[PDB]
């Protein structure tokens, strides 16, 4: 649409999912991988996916509005592959000090500060060239140093500078069996900033994300790269109804407002099936519309961890279903109405039934193998368990006095042990608030 | 001439199918002016602004018949300002061989009902954005009410909007392009326009959304003024009124969603009495 | 047109028509119109389908269809029928054909509008105290059958209406029976038990067999032959003529055999209401005392009904017994 | 009508009878072995089916609405076959230790209790997909570990959960010429559930059954698949009047009233003639209506142990004959009318004239000799014998102590054997009441 989204990529993972994301969108509208201008519909506008994510520079070829930030490995990989046409030389940034973050929030955080002016010059250009910017989306992982420390640092500036512009994040939270030991520290220290400084956070629990990628989409040797393929399908899909003409009266802000009731209740959970939609993995599936819809309510399939079974005592505050299908409008509509009524996601008095549905058809030049598929976004008050786990795991590593080493070189963790403690108290307050939303006592009469 | 591409554009802009963002930009800029009943200066400011959004996005279609010939009409000063906004299309050539007075009037009513819902949404978004920034402070009972009220309001408007877009505009445009493609017959054009107008007619009789929404917008704008400033008994008084207003609204809204799917007028009849005066 | 044009020029050379030449020219014209008449009816109109389809819906020639309809309709019909009921009833009538698999795909009638051509009417037959009596179905004829019969001078249409009530009235009591018994069969609601259960079930079974044979054995079988001739070879005008003759027989039949059976049946229907009312109340002492009274009265009424039912059954087997014939005279 | 029935397949036995059932249905409704929709073929005027038992995928693959529960061997066998399309992996719920072909009720009960949620999730999806739910059917054996224990756990949860929906079972009772004595433990524990939690048990007693599989089919060696093919032919035939329109034996209510005559006596015995129906190994099966029907009254061809007619009760509570023709309808129609009037059973005060017929067309689309068939489902007082032989068997095993070890592991036996006693007292009351129907003392007013 004419509402622009500017994309921020931070860390190894953020640049990886980002490059792959752009390859996907390019494939779907029948254009090049450098971004060549060769839309079959530029004469009636059935393509509008070449403007909430891409910009024109009059070099006769569209380039994505994206800024890539990290250390050296990811930016070298992007340039090496033909997805280098999506990035102008200014969009590639290499800036490391103390020789990368090293999987430390405190180092990562510190690197952003020195070259603070350099980042801002990039942000200011991108906003000023835009016709009318709605706000930002951050792609990053909270598992590294760089993804965490720099991603948090950029969030704190954005909230402060612009308080009237929405910051949505796609945060990948690490594994809960842990793949790297020091992740738990990064997660706490980043998660405090994420909570206060972000208007919306979409939680992607990596543990879950990885298992699905290995089991469902096969391929010997899963790595980061397989798992990011799943994430790029997710990122494309969440925007689907706005970027296609089906709706255009929806906007980023009104979708954000309805899903997110408060800035300490802004945690979104995904669910997805088949777990691709717009294929770029492998496997085709076809399963009925009734069956497809039922599976969406369910919390066993889903790309984040939360307590199993639909209907929870820590209720669904609000539910948004983004339906993608090329079948008639009537079935989708009849099913969103039914879904709210049947009470598959729990609903309470003194909060009303809040279930909305968005409907889209997929591009005619995206591979024809389509089926009834969807993504679910809901704000559900059971999210808390991921955050708690990482805190418990964090204190145990700390107690031993192992793995404290990496942080200590950076000033922030050396002085200010306050932050970890702060977050634990902060999490208890949040929990208290989520609970009042069920009852009439959510504001005093 | 390239008629068919122009035909596609007519459904897109005029019918209210996907002009979307430009309509949004129009609302945002207009928003202060539209709160007020009417004023002498308003019509001129709207014409300039209306024209202004079309220019700015530039070209994107080979034919910009839609952008230019489309005009904004005023009932008076050529209920509140939003009700008085109206569209006139001057019409392109060679294409007005069944066009009659009635059809423009009809495309206009579908625009008007969608248009009030979208405007309420823009204002609602604006109200949230203000409360975050520093002069609000008091993160007190006022803050907690703004959060609660916001969630409910946005969902109900969005559901009314979802149905309005879906059951009407999007449903009808799919059918018009199909009837046009298959034959080459002139009669087919006239038949598809007629069908589309009769479906409009059932929507015109059915709808009377605008009186309830106009009353909610005025209260919200008072709430908006209060919240942005530093904050007393008075803040509490308003806070309590707002929840009473909302409860009453929530039950009405819930009944209303059932009617767009059903095409029954009895539930609706209850809705008319609600909307006029709560 | 060209072959008939040639023929008239041939005929003109003859000074006075000769029977043999006139016949050969007719036998040729006759084959050409006839061949064309079969396609028009059969391919485009889908005539064989629509006639069968018509039997199932209008004349209750499908039992399954009637079961789905009574089941949806039940709430709406329990209360008086007014403005809003008519509309609601036409939707349930329309939805029912799709559910019963007679408009579900295109193999079935969906290519034709004959079966969306049916609308439910509510008039003011029998009691206006319930919606149940008042329901009727009305079928509005489509070209070329409309030359035959129409809503203006509607003698055939009147006949179909009479038959429809008679079948439907048996079906109405039947519906009430099945649901009434069914609730009690379900768990959670000694010798007192089980004895109440067989008697109630026995009677519902009895009504279902009778209903089955009239729909299946008479209407469906006679109708099938009417379709079969039409597809095989004929015109619309022959079908209606044959149809009228069918209807009249059914009317005759109604009056002679179904007067001892509806007398027994209305009474049985009172007994089932009496039994459920008692039944619902059961889980102290009071509930037991009511139960003992209900059980004695209920068997007695049932035994009497059964005795009457047996004589009617004996007549059904015979296709004419004198005694039933007398009883039917006494009542009228 | 078109209303759905959800089919529950439990243990080795259920999965084996179920696969054959869908195969047999498929030939009949003219659709392929994977359930693919064939367009010029009819399945929606000839039948209701392709919506009651099947559901449609977005790639237009009909699949039966069935939930498979058991262990690994049987789920693995079906996919290896071409009958794979009738099953789906999401429908498959698989244990790994509730296994045993033999009797081990406890082991099964206990596993169900552990994985209550995983199953209840399967069940909830299948219910959510229903449009108008008629009720459930359980296919199982009460001679398995897996079919027996688990199937009865699920009946108690379904009883509780839904009281007004029909629960029908086709239950294989354990044979009494078996080589195991644990048969008693399974039969008693299950039989409590089968009377109360279910409304109908169609008893297949394996001693009689196994001989029917042995004599008619002429198998060279006996296996689970073999006997289970014999059961699939009988089961398909019983549903014929439901599946075809123009019979009021399709509605849910009308089947229940006719079939079930007391909420306490609802033990059914089958007879079928001829038994072969698409698996013919015999020289001939083509025969006039009269032979088949006259033989249907006979207790000599029966799949359950109703023994012979001398030294046994002759008192039928209900008799239902389900009729199949592909030879003149009028000869068969006239005959059914005569058969009710003649009164083959004895009759007293309790009931009289209880002979019912359902009429259905048989389809030659199955491999046949252009045969006519019919099935008898009857409620007969002779059925008490079966329970009796179990009572005798239970006492001898009590005394011996044989292989209590698995059982105690289960919940019921660590919660004393008081439940079993309580059941025994109730059960005898049920047999005495069934005996009374024989005489003129049940109805006395």
């Amino acid at each position: 649409m004419g509402g622009e989204i500017i994309t921020l990529q931070a860390g190894q993972c953020g640049n990886h999912v980002g490059k792959f994301l752009w390859s996907q969108l390019a494939k779907e509208h029948a254009i090049g991988t450098d971004g060549l201008s060769q839309l079959p519909d530029s004469s009636t506008e059935r393509d509008d996916d070449t403007k909430p994510f891409f910009r024109e520079n009059s070099r006769n070829k569209f380039t994505p509005r994206a800024i890539m930030m990290d250390s050296e490995p990811s930016v070298i990989a992007d340039v090496e592959n033909t997805f280098r046409g999506f990035f102008d030389p200014r969009n590639t940034w290499v800036a490391s000090d103390g020789a990368s973050a090293g999987n430390s929030w405190a180092n990562g955080y510190d690197i952003g500060t020195r070259n603070q002016d350099d980042i801002l010059n990039k942000i200011d250009k991108e906003i000023d060239s835009t016709d009318n910017f709605e706000g930002f989306q951050l792609l990053h992982s909270v598992a590294g140093g760089t993804g965490s420390g720099l991603g948090s640092n950029l969030l704190e500036a954005l909230c402060d500078r612009y308080p009237k512009k929405i910051l949505t994040t796609y945060s990948v939270f690490p594994a809960r069996s842990s793949e790297v030991v020091v992740q738990s520290y990064n997660t706490i220290l980043a998660l405090r900033r994420l909570i206060e400084d972000s208007d919306a956070t979409v939680v992607f629990d990596n543990a879950s994300l990885l298992n699905i990628s290995g089991k469902v989409f096969r391929n010997p040797n899963i790595d980061l790269q397989h798992t990011n393929q799943l994430i790029s399908t997710i990122i494309s899909s969440v925007t689907n109804s706005i970027r296609f003409p089906s709706y255009m009266y929806s906007s980023m802000s009104s979708i954000y407002s309805t899903l997110i009731p408060s800035p300490e209740l802004h945690f979104l959970s995904p669910s997805f099936t088949p777990f691709t939609s717009d294929y770029i993995h492998d496997d085709i599936a076809h399963k009925g519309h009734s069956s497809y819809d039922v599976m969406l309510d369910l919390l066993d399939p889903s790309n984040s961890l939360v307590s199993t079974a639909m209907n929870n005592p820590t209720y669904f505050n609000v539910y948004n279903t983004i339906i993608g299908n090329v079948e008639p409008r009537q079935i989708s509509r009849a099913m969103t109405k039914l879904q709210q009524r049947i009470k598959f996601p729990s609903w309470s008095s003194s909060a009303m039934h809040v279930n909305i549905g968005r409907r889209s058809p997929y591009l005619p030049l995206q591979p024809n193998e389509n089926e009834v598929s969807g993504m679910m976004l809901s704000n559900m008050s059971t999210v808390v368990n991921v955050f708690e786990n990482a805190c418990n795991t964090f204190d145990k590593v700390f107690a031993k006095g192992a793995f404290l080493n990496n942080y200590n070189v950076g000033d922030l963790f050396q002085s200010m042990q306050n932050v970890q403690d702060e977050f634990a108290e902060s999490r208890e307050v949040v929990q208290s608030l989520m609970e009042d939303y069920v009852a009439a006592e959510q504001d005093s009469y | 001439y390239d008629l068919i591409n122009v035909l596609k554009h007519l459904q897109q802009i005029f019918l209210g199918y996907q002009s979307g963002h430009n309509v949004l930009k129009f609302l945002t800029k207009n928003m202060g002016e539209l709160t007020k009943h009417y004023r002498n200066d308003n019509n001129a400011n709207y014409d300039k602004l209306l024209q202004n959004f079309e220019l700015e996005r530039q070209s994107e279609n080979p034919n910009n018949l839609m952008r230019q010939l489309l005009m904004i009409q005023f009932d008076t000063e050529t209920k509140s300002a939003i009700y008085h906004l109206k569209f006139d299309i001057n019409i392109p050539y060679p294409l007005n061989i069944i066009i009659s007075r009635t059809c423009m009037i009809k495309y206009q009513i579908i625009l008007r009902y969608q248009l009030v819902l979208q405007y309420h949404s823009r204002l609602l978004d604006e109200t949230w954005m203000d409360l975050n920034k520093t002069p609000s402070w008091k993160y007190r009972r006022i803050v907690r009410a703004t959060r609660v009220l916001h969630a409910k309001m946005n969902h109900f408007i969005k559901t009314i909007m979802e149905y309005f877009n879906q059951n009407v505009i999007d449903k009808e445009v799919y059918s018009l392009e199909k009837c046009y493609r298959n034959p080459t017959l002139a009669v087919a054009i006239q038949n598809e326009l007629e069908g589309g107008l009769t479906n409009i007619m059932t929507n015109r009789c059915l709808s009377d959304l605008i009186p309830l929404q106009l009353q909610i917008f005025d209260i919200v704008y008072k709430f908006c003024k209060f919240i942005k400033s530093m904050r007393e008994d008075a803040a509490l008084e308003l806070i309590q009124k707002l929840i009473e207003y909302i409860s009453n609204a929530s039950s009405i809204f819930r009944k209303c969603l059932i009617n767009f799917t059903q095409e029954l007028s009895t539930e609706k009849f209850d809705f008319y009495d609600s909307s006029s005066v709560d | 047109e060209f072959s008939k044009k040639y023929h008239v020029l041939y005929q003109s050379n003859s000074y006075r028509g000769i029977s043999t030449n006139f016949f050969e020219i007719i036998n040729d014209q006759y084959s050409e119109i006839v061949n064309h008449t079969n396609q028009i009816l059969n391919q485009k109109f889908h005539y064989r389908d629509v006639v069968f389809a018509l039997k199932n819906i209008l004349l209750m020639g499908k039992s399954d269809f009637m079961d789905a309809l009574i089941e949806k309709a039940n709430d709406i019909l329990a209360t008086p029928s007014d403005s809003l009921p008519n509309y609601k009833l036409t939707r349930v009538l329309q939805e029912a054909v799709q559910l019963s698999s007679l408009r579900h795909l295109m193999n079935s009638p969906r290519n034709s509008s004959v079966i969306n051509g049916l609308d439910a009417r509510v008039l003011d037959l029998g009691h206006g105290s319930v919606g149940w009596d008042v329901f009727t179905l009305d079928y509005i004829l489509y070209p070329p059958l409309s030359l035959v019969l129409n809503v203006n001078r509607p003698f055939g249409r009147k006949e179909y209406l009479r038959i429809f009530n008679f079948l439907w009235r048996f079906k109405k009591n039947n519906y009430f029976y099945q649901k009434e018994m069914l609730k009690s069969n379900d768990i959670i609601r000694i010798n007192k038990l089980s004895r109440i259960s067989i008697l109630r079930t026995q009677f519902q079974q009895f009504n279902s067999k009778m209903e089955s044979y009239y729909l299946n054995c008479i209407i469906e079988e006679n109708f099938k032959e009417m379709t079969r001739k039409l597809q095989r070879t004929l015109n619309i005008d022959e079908l209606e003529s044959v149809h009228n003759t069918f209807l009249t027989n059914i009317l005759s039949h109604k009056l002679f055999a179904t007067q001892p059976y509806p007398t027994s049946l209305v009474l049985l229907l009172n007994s089932v209401y009496e039994f459920v009312k008692v039944y619902c109340n059961l889980n102290s002492n009071g509930l037991l005392g009511k139960f003992n009274t209900n059980l004695k009265e209920i068997v007695s009424q049932y035994k009497n009904f059964k005795d009457r039912l047996y004589i009617f059954r004996a007549d059904l087997k015979n296709d004419g017994d004198e005694e039933l014939f007398l009883l039917s005279k006494s009542l009228r």
